[PDB]
Parts: C-alpha cells; sequence; structure tokens
C-alpha cells in the first residue's frame, strides 16, 4: 500500500495550514495482505 | 465538519447546529487604553486614545 488511508481525525475545518497529528495511521508505503477469496483458475475455473 | 479553526489551533468558523451554515467568529473589539497627558504640573486637560 502506497500511500492511502489518510483520514480526517477530527470535525474540525483548516485551510492554507499544515497541522501534525499523532493518531492510529496506516503507515506510508506499508504492506497490506490480497486475499482474493475467489481463484478462478485451470482449464475450466473455480470458485476457490 | 463541525466548526473550524485557524494557525493557531483557535476557533475561527462555527456551523449552527440546528441549521447548516458557516459563520466566521472574530472576537469582539478590544485594546489598551493610552492617556494623552501635557502634565499635571502644566494643565488638566487630557486626551485618551
Ligand atoms: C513481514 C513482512 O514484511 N512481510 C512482507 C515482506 O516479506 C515483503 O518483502 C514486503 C514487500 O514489500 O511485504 C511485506
Ligand atoms: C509641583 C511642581 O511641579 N512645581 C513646579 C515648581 O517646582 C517649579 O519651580 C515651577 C517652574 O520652575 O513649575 C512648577
Ligand atoms: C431544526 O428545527 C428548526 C426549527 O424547528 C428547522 O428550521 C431546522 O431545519 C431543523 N433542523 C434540521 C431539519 O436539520
Amino acid at each position: 500500500s502506497f500511500t492511502r488511508g489518510v483520514y480526517y481525525p477530527d470535525k474540525v475545518f483548516r485551510s492554507s495550514v499544515l497541522h501534525s497529528t499523532q493518531d492510529l495511521f496506516l503507515p506510508f508505503f506499508s504492506n497490506v495482505t490480497w486475499f482474493h477469496a475467489i481463484h478462478v483458475s485451470g482449464t475450466n475455473g473455480t470458485k476457490r | 465538519q463541525q466548526f473550524g479553526r485557524d494557525i493557531a489551533d483557535t476557533t475561527d468558523a462555527v456551523r449552527d447546529p440546528q441549521t447548516l451554515e458557516i459563520l466566521d467568529i472574530t472576537p469582539c473589539s478590544f485594546g489598551g487604553v493610552s492617556v494623552i497627558t501635557p502634565g499635571t504640573n502644566t494643565s488638566n486637560q487630557v486626551a485618551v486614545l
């Protein structure tokens, strides 16, 4: 996961300003799972 | 967003909780009081700034 997961941590509006927030965040360039749950593979395919 | 804030983390905009509109908030007029006096030894008339 390259650069995602950033969310507004509060209900306050700000503009033209950089604010530093210490909160639960997804680290940039992190490693997320890649579950498929439907693996259509083979000559005729399947529904794993 | 319920309200707003400024660079110094002080409220600068708020929304009416009943109706959806934006209204900015500023402190009402305040300042220092400066007295212009020529000197008690010279007179007693003064001007306030
Ligand atoms: C709340 O009530 C006022 C008057 O009772 C109304 O004008 C306003 O639209 C209401 N807020 C809503 C519907 O979000």
